[PDB]
C-alpha cells in the first residue's frame, strides 16, 4: 500500500542525514562507531557510505549509484544524494496528502531535467582549453588542503601533457565527433617509480620497465634497438638445437634487442650473446599491448611466424643508468606514440602513494574541463541560479505539473543553504538576499566560505566545469524517480 | 599472610610492605602492619576537616627525617 | 511528511561530560603536588604511574570520546616524549568553555577557525618569550634544576635528590659534545626488586647477569684486562647421549 | 659458555676472574667500552687486542651475582640501575627514569628552553587577550572564540594549587598583579607559581624549565584534537 | 557586566537575528565614537538587525 511509498522516502533521508554537513569544502569530520571498537575520522563523504549497514532496501540502491558516480569523477558524490533527497521532502506532501500520480510526478521531473540543462548551458562561460595558467585554478580544487599544495606548481605540468598528447579532434559530421576524444583508462594509467625527486619529474612517452638485464657482461649503449615482441619464451618445447632453432628465426633481421614475456634460461642467453642483442625476461601481459602501440612489432604467437615488418624506430635513448639504486629502462622519445607514461618520481613510497591517488582525481577533473569548454559558478551559485528560472517557466506551464514543478525549486536551494549551515550565518536572512542578486547581477554573486559573507564571484573566480553539474542534475532526478518507481516491498528468496 | 586470599589490592599494598619485614630483618612485621593501619586512622580526620593529602604527605617525610635522627 | 531539519547539539553534550570524566582522571595526576593513583587491569601487578599515556593504555575504554584522546598521548610521546597529562587537560577543558557558547549559535566551524588565529598569533610571542641555551659544557649546574622538573612530578620529591646525580651524569658521560645525535637504546635498565631504592647508585659501565661462582675469586681487581673468549672452556659431549 | 670444575682450582691460583653465560647483546656494547675485539681462536690472539678496564669488584648476593666493568677511560656507554622494595616501586621508578632521559634529549637537540610552573601559560593567555583587543584585524565574531582559548590556558596553574588544597583564585590575582609592574618598565622579569610558599616566585631561581619541543607541539597538538571532537554532528553507529 | 548584556541578546533572539552580529556592530561603533571626539548613542534596532 502506501507504507512503501513512505518508507521509500524516509530511507532516502536516512542516507542523506549523514551527509547534511559533509557538502562543501567546509565539511566537518564524522566519527563512525564500528562494533569491534574502532573509529573513522576521515571527512571523505563517499568513503564512510561503504562502511554504513542500512536496513531498508531502497537505501542500498543509493549506495550502488554513489559508487557509480565516484568511479566516474572524484566530487559531486554527496551533491547528487542531497539534492535528490531534498526533492522527496518538498514531494511528500504532493504524493500523499495532495493524491498526485507518481508517474506525473516522474514526468514532470523529466521535463524539468530537460530546462535544467538548458539553464546551465546559458549561465556557462567560454574557457580556454590551451590556456595552461587557467587550468591552474580550477584543478586546484582537487589539489589544496592536500600535501600536493607545495609542488601545485609542478603538478599542473604533469597533468596537462598527458591529456593534450592523447586527446585527437577527429571533426567532422559523417562517423559522429567526440570532443577531443581522451582515454584516462589505458593512456593515461600512472606506474610510480621509487627514487628521484617530484620537482624534476617529467611525463614520459612510451613504455616503462623496471628489469635489469640478465647478463653480467653487455653493452650499455645501444644505438638504435629494435623491439621484438613474443608470446612462447625460449626454452625446450635436440633440446640445445630447438632453443637455438628458436632465435635463429629471429636473428633473421639481425635484431639489436630481445624482450621475452616469460623467463629466459640461461642455454638462450649464450645463443643472443654472440647475435649483439640484448635479452629481456619478466614482462607483463597487460603491457605488451601497449608496447606495440609505441613501437610497432607485430605480436606473434609462434616464433617462426614472426614477420620482418617490426621496426625499431622511435627509440630515445638504451641508457640503463641506475637511479634510485635501481636499474630502470627509459623508451620515451621526442615523438607521441598515441600514449604516454607518467613517471612520478619522489622521496619515498608514502609520498608517491598519496599522489598518485590525487594526480587521478586531478587529471579526472582536468578532463572534466577538456570534454565540455565551459565552467559554472561555485559555492551555490548554479544551484540558485536555476532555481530562479524555475519560477519563471513555472507560470507559462499551465498544467497538473505545476504542481511538482514549483518544488523543485525550494530542492534547487537546499544546496547552497547547506554551505550557509556551515557558515554560521543566518540561513533565511542570506537566502533571501541571495536570491535577489542573480536577477540584476547576471549570475555573478555566489557565497563565500572562508568570511561567511555573500560576496560576488568575479574577484576570487571560482568555477568549476559543466560536465559535472550536468552529471549531479541528471544522476539527482534518476535517483529520484526510481525511489518512487517501487510503490511496494516485498521478502523471502 | 601469604596462605590468605587478598582481594581489595589497597590491602595488598600493607601485604607487600609486610613481607618487606620478613625477608631483610626477619622480625617487627606485626609493628609494621599495625602501625600503618594507626596512620590511616588518624589521618581520616585530617582529610575530613578539610586538610588536603597533599600536605599530609609531606608532614610524615619531615616527621620520620625527625625520628631517625633521635634514634 | 513532516519536513523537520531537528535542532541538533544533542550528542556531544554528553561527549564534553564524557570529556570532563577522563578530565578528572588526568587532573589531579598533573603537576609534581597532585595524587598518585593506581589502575591494574587483570594483570594481578601493582602498577602506580602518573604518565597520560600509559594509564589510557591499561583501560579498556568503550565511549569513543576518549579515542582520539589516547590517540593524541602516542603521538606526543614518539616525538615529543612528554607533556601527555598536560594536552588533556587542555582538550577536555576547552571543550567547557566552547560547550556555554554552543546555546548562544556559536558555529562550531568559526571555533576552529578562531584556533588557527590564535595559534599563528600564539607562534610571535612564542619566539620572543623563548630563551636560546649555550651548547657550553658548563651547564652542567643548570642541568640540574631541568632534571628535577621531571623527576618531582612522578615521586614524592624524596627519590629526586638520589636520581639527581645518577640522570645528569648520565647523558654528558656517554655523549661526547659535537653536533652526532642521541641514542637513549644504549643505556641498558637492569631491574632488581632486592635493594631499597634509596641506595641506588649510577653505573658507568655493563652489569652482567649470571657470573662466575668461586670461593677463592678476590672482592676487588684494580685495573684489569677484558679479553673476550668464544671457545668452550667446558668439557663437550656428542650430540647422542654418552 | 659454561666452565668446567677443572678450571676452578687453576684459575684460583693465578686469581683470574671468570665469568659464565653472557649475554650476546651484552658483549657486542663491550667493544666499545673496553676497545678489545672479540677473539675466535687463541692461537690468532695478539697483545693489542687485550683492552683496559677500571676496578672490578663483585657484589656478594646468594641469588644472584653482579660484575661491574665501571670506572673506565672512555667507556661510551651508561647503564641506569633501578632498585626498588615492592614490585610498583620498580614500574614507578622506571617510568620516571624513562620520562626524564626524553626530557633531558630535547635539551642538546633543541637549543631553546621554556620555564614552567605555568609561567608560560599565564603570560600566553593574557598577551593574547590584549593583543586583539588593540589591533582588532580579526573579526567581531571570531574574538568571542579566542577568549575561550585564552581561558583555558589557565587551568594549568589552577589545577597545581587545587590539589594542594590552595585558592585559585588567590594565587591568580597575585600573578596578575606582578605582570602589571612589569609592562610600565623596559626591564624583562618572568613570574611563577610557587607551590609550597603559594605566592609568586622567579622561574630562572627556583630553576623549572620546560622543553621548548614538547610545548610547542602541546598548543598545536592540541587544538587539532579539541577540534575534531567538535566536527562530528552524529555519532555514527553501523557496521553491525 | 556579562549579566546585563542578556537584554540586547534577548530582543534580538525574538527576532530572528544573529544575536552575535548585533553585539560586534555596537562595540566596535561606541570604539570609534571615542576617538572621533563626540557623543552619539547607539541602540538595538530589533527591524532591521542593525
Amino acid at each position: 500500500g502506501r507504507q512503501a511509498q513512505i518508507s521509500n522516502i524516509t530511507a532516502a533521508k536516512a542516507v542523506a542525514d549523514v551527509i547534511r554537513t559533509c557538502l562543501g569544502p567546509k565539511a566537518m569530520l564524522k566519527m563512525l562507531l564500528d562494533p569491534m571498537g574502532g573509529l573513522v575520522l576521515t571527512n571523505d563523504g563517499h568513503a564512510i557510505l561503504r562502511e554504513i549497514d542500512v536496513a531498508h532496501p531502497a537505501a542500498k540502491s543509493m549506495l550502488e549509484l554513489s559508487r557509480t558516480q565516484d568511479e566516474e569523477v572524484g566530487d559531486g558524490t554527496t551533491t547528487v544524494i542531497i539534492l535528490a533527497g531534498e526533492i522527496l521532502a518538498q514531494c511528500a506532501p504532493y504524493l500523499i496528502e495532495k493524491n498526485i500520480h507518481p508517474v506525473i510526478i516522474i514526468q514532470a521531473l523529466k521535463k524539468a531535467l530537460t530546462d535544467a540543462l538548458e539553464v546551465i548551458k546559458q549561465v556557462s562561460k567560454p574557457v580556454d582549453v590551451e590556456n595552461d595558467a587557467a587550468m591552474k585554478k580550477l584543478i586546484q580544487a582537487s589539489i589544496g588542503t592536500k600535501y600536493v599544495i607545495h609542488w601545485s606548481e609542478k603538478m599542473c605540468e604533469l597533468a596537462l601533457d598527458a591529456v593534450k598528447t592523447v586527446r585527437k579532434d577527429l571533426g567532422q559530421t559523417v562517423e559522429g565527433e567526440p570532443n577531443f576524444e581522451i582515454d584516462i583508462k589505458r593512456y593515461v594509467r600512472v606506474e610510480k617509480i621509487p627514487g628521484g625527486d617530484v620537482l624534476d619529474s617529467r611525463v614520459l612517452k612510451g613504455v616503462l620497465l623496471n628489469k635489469d638485464v640478465v647478463h653480467p657482461k653487455m653493452s650499455r649503449h645501444i644505438e638504435n634497438p629494435r623491439v621484438v615482441l613474443l608470446d612462447c619464451p625460449l626454452e625446450y618445447k635436440i633440446e640445445e638445437e630447438q632453443v637455438q632453432l628458436m632465435c635463429e628465426q629471429i636473428l633473421a633481421v639481425r635484431p639489436t634487442l630481445v624482450i621475452t614475456e616469460k623467463g629466459v634460461s640461461d642455454l638462450a642467453q649464450h645463443y643472443l650473446l654472440k647475435g649483439g642483442c640484448s635479452v629481456l625476461r619478466r614482462v607483463k601481459k597487460s603491457d605488451n599491448n601497449r608496447i606495440a602501440r609505441v613501437t610497432g612489432a607485430t605480436i606473434v604467437n609462434r616464433v617462426e611466424d614472426l614477420k620482418e615488418s617490426d621496426v625499431g624506430t622511435n627509440c630515445g635513448l638504451f641508457k640503463v643508468e641506475m637511479i634510485g639504486d635501481e636499474y630502470f629502462s627509459f623508451l620515451d622519445n621526442c615523438k607521441e606514440p598515441k600514449a604516454c607514461t607518467i613517471m612520478l618520481r619522489g622521496g619515498s613510497k608514502d609520498i608517491l602513494n598519496e599522489i598518485d591517488r590525487n594526480l587521478q582525481d586531478a587529471m579526472a577533473v582536468a578532463r572534466n574541463v577538456m570534454l565540455s569548454p565551459s565552467l559554472s559558478p561555485g559555492g551555490g551559485a548554479t544551484e540558485m541560479a536555476v532555481s530562479v528560472k524555475l519560477a519563471e517557466k513555472a507560470k507559462q506551464l499551465e498544467g497538473i505539473q505545476q504542481w511538482p514543478y514549483q518544488a523543485v525549486a525550494d530542492a534547487m536551494e537546499c544546496i547552497p543553504r547547506t554551505l550557509i549551515q556551515n557558515a554560521g550565518g543566518d540561513p533565511i536572512r542570506l537566502l533571501s538576499q541571495l536570491r535577489a542578486k542573480h536577477a540584476q547581477g547576471n549570475f555573478t554573486t555566489g557565497i563565500d566560505g572562508d568570511k561567511g559573507k555573500i560576496v560576488d564571484m568575479v574577484s576570487y573566480g571560482i568555477w568549476e566545469p559543466e560536465v559535472i553539474k550536468q552529471q549531479s542534475v541528471k544522476t539527482a532526478i534518476e535517483s529520484a524517480c526510481l525511489l518512487l518507481r517501487v510503490d511496494d516491498i516485498v521478502s523471502g528468496v | 599472610l601469604r596462605e590468605l586470599d587478598i582481594v581489595h589490592p589497597a590491602v595488598k599494598v600493607l601485604v607487600m610492605a609486610t613481607e618487606q619485614q620478613k625477608i631483610d630483618m626477619g622480625d617487627g612485621t606485626n609493628l609494621v602492619m599495625i602501625l600503618a593501619g594507626e596512620l590511616l586512622n588518624v589521618s581520616e580526620k585530617l582529610i575530613s576537616m578539610g586538610l588536603s593529602a597533599v600536605e599530609i604527605i609531606q608532614g610524615y617525610n619531615m616527621a620520620r627525617k625527625f625520628t631517625l635522627k633521635e634514634l | 511528511p513532516k519536513a523537520e531539519s531537528l535542532r541538533r547539539d544533542a550528542a556531544l553534550k554528553v561527549n564534553v561530560t564524557s570529556a570532563e570524566g577522563l578530565q578528572s582522571v588526568l587532573e589531579t595526576n598533573l603537576g609534581p603536588k597532585g595524587t598518585l593513583k593506581m589502575l591494574v587491569d587483570g594483570a594481578g601487578n601493582i602498577k602506580l604511574t602518573k604518565d597520560g599515556k600509559v594509564l589510557l593504555t591499561e583501560m579498556q575504554i568503550q565511549s569513543p570520546t576518549a579515542v582520539l584522546i589516547a590517540r593524541a598521548a602516542a603521538a606526543q610521546d614518539e616525538i615529543t616524549g612528554d607533556g601527555t597529562t598536560t594536552v588533556v587537560c587542555l582538550v577536555g577543558e576547552l571543550l567547557r568553555q566552547a560547550h556555554r557558547f554552543i546555546q548562544e549559535g556559536v558555529h562550531p566551524r568559526i571555533i576552529t577557525d578562531g584556533f588557527e588565529i590564535a595559534r599563528k598569533e600564539s607562534m610571535k610571542f612564542l619566539d620572543e618569550f623563548k630563551i636560546s641555551k649555550t651548547n657550553l659544557s658548563n651547564d652542567r649546574e643548570f642541568l640540574l634544576q631541568v632534571a628535577r622538573s621531571s623527576l618531582l612530578t612522578k615521586v614524592d620529591a624524596d627519590l629526586t635528590e638520589v636520581l639527581t646525580p645518577i640522570v645528569t651524569d648520565a647523558v654528558l658521560s656517554v655523549y661526547d659534545a659535537q653536533a652526532d645525535n642521541l641514542d637513549l637504546h644504549m643505556v641498558e635498565i637492569m631491574q632488581m626488586q632486592h635493594l631499597s631504592p634509596k641506595d641506588t647508585t649510577f653505573i658507568k659501565g655493563l652489569v652482567l647477569d649470571h657470573g662466575g661462582r668461586h670461593p677463592d675469586m678476590p672482592t676487588r681487581v684494580k685495573n684489569a684486562y677484558v679479553l673476550i673468549l668464544n671457545v668452550s672452556l667446558e668439557y663437550e659431549k656428542t650430540e647422542v647421549n654418552s | 659458555k659454561g666452565i668446567d670444575p677443572m678450571s676452578l682450582d687453576v684459575f684460583a691460583k693465578h686469581n683470574i676472574l671468570a665469568l659464565r653465560r653472557a649475554k650476546r647483546r651484552n658483549m657486542e656494547r663491550l667493544q666499545l667500552v673496553t676497545g678489545g675485539e672479540a677473539q675466535n681462536s687463541v692461537e690468532d690472539l695478539s697483545p693489542q687486542i687485550l683492552g683496559f678496564s677500571g676496578l672490578v669488584y663483585q657484589e656478594t648476593i646468594g641469588e644472584e651475582k653482579f660484575t661491574y666493568v665501571t670506572e673506565n677511560t672512555d667507556p661510551k656507554s651508561c647503564t641506569i640501575l633501578i632498585k626498588g622494595s615492592t614490585h610498583y616501586a620498580l614500574a614507578q621508578t622506571k617510568d620516571a627514569v624513562r620520562d626524564g632521559l626524553r626530557a633531558v634529549a630535547n635539551v642538546l637537540k633543541d637549543k631553546n628552553i621554556i620555564p614552567g610552573a605555568g609561567a608560560f601559560y599565564i603570560a600566553l593567555s593574557r598577551y593574547l587577550r590584549s593583543a586583539n583587543m588593540n589591533k582588532l584585524g580579526a573579526k567581531g565574531k571570531t574574538k568571542t572564540g579566542i577568549e575561550a582559548f585564552a581561558e583555558a590556558l589557565l587551568v594549568i596553574p589552577k589545577t597545581l594549587v587545587k590539589n594542594s588544597g590552595f585558592d585559585p583564585l588567590d594565587v591568580l590575582a597575585m600573578v596578575e598583579d606582578e605582570l602589571d609592574d612589569a609592562q610600565d618598565s623596559d626591564e624583562t622579569r618572568y613570574v611563577g607559581v610557587d607551590l609550597n610558599i603559594g605566592d609568586s616566585c622567579d622561574p630562572t631561581i627556583e630553576g623549572i624549565w620546560d622543553s621548548y619541543r614538547v610545548l610547542r607541539n602541546a598548543i598545536t597538538g592540541a587544538t587539532g584534537i579539541a577540534s575534531n571532537l567538535l566536527l562530528c554532528d552524529e555519532l555514527l553507529r553501523a557496521g553491525r
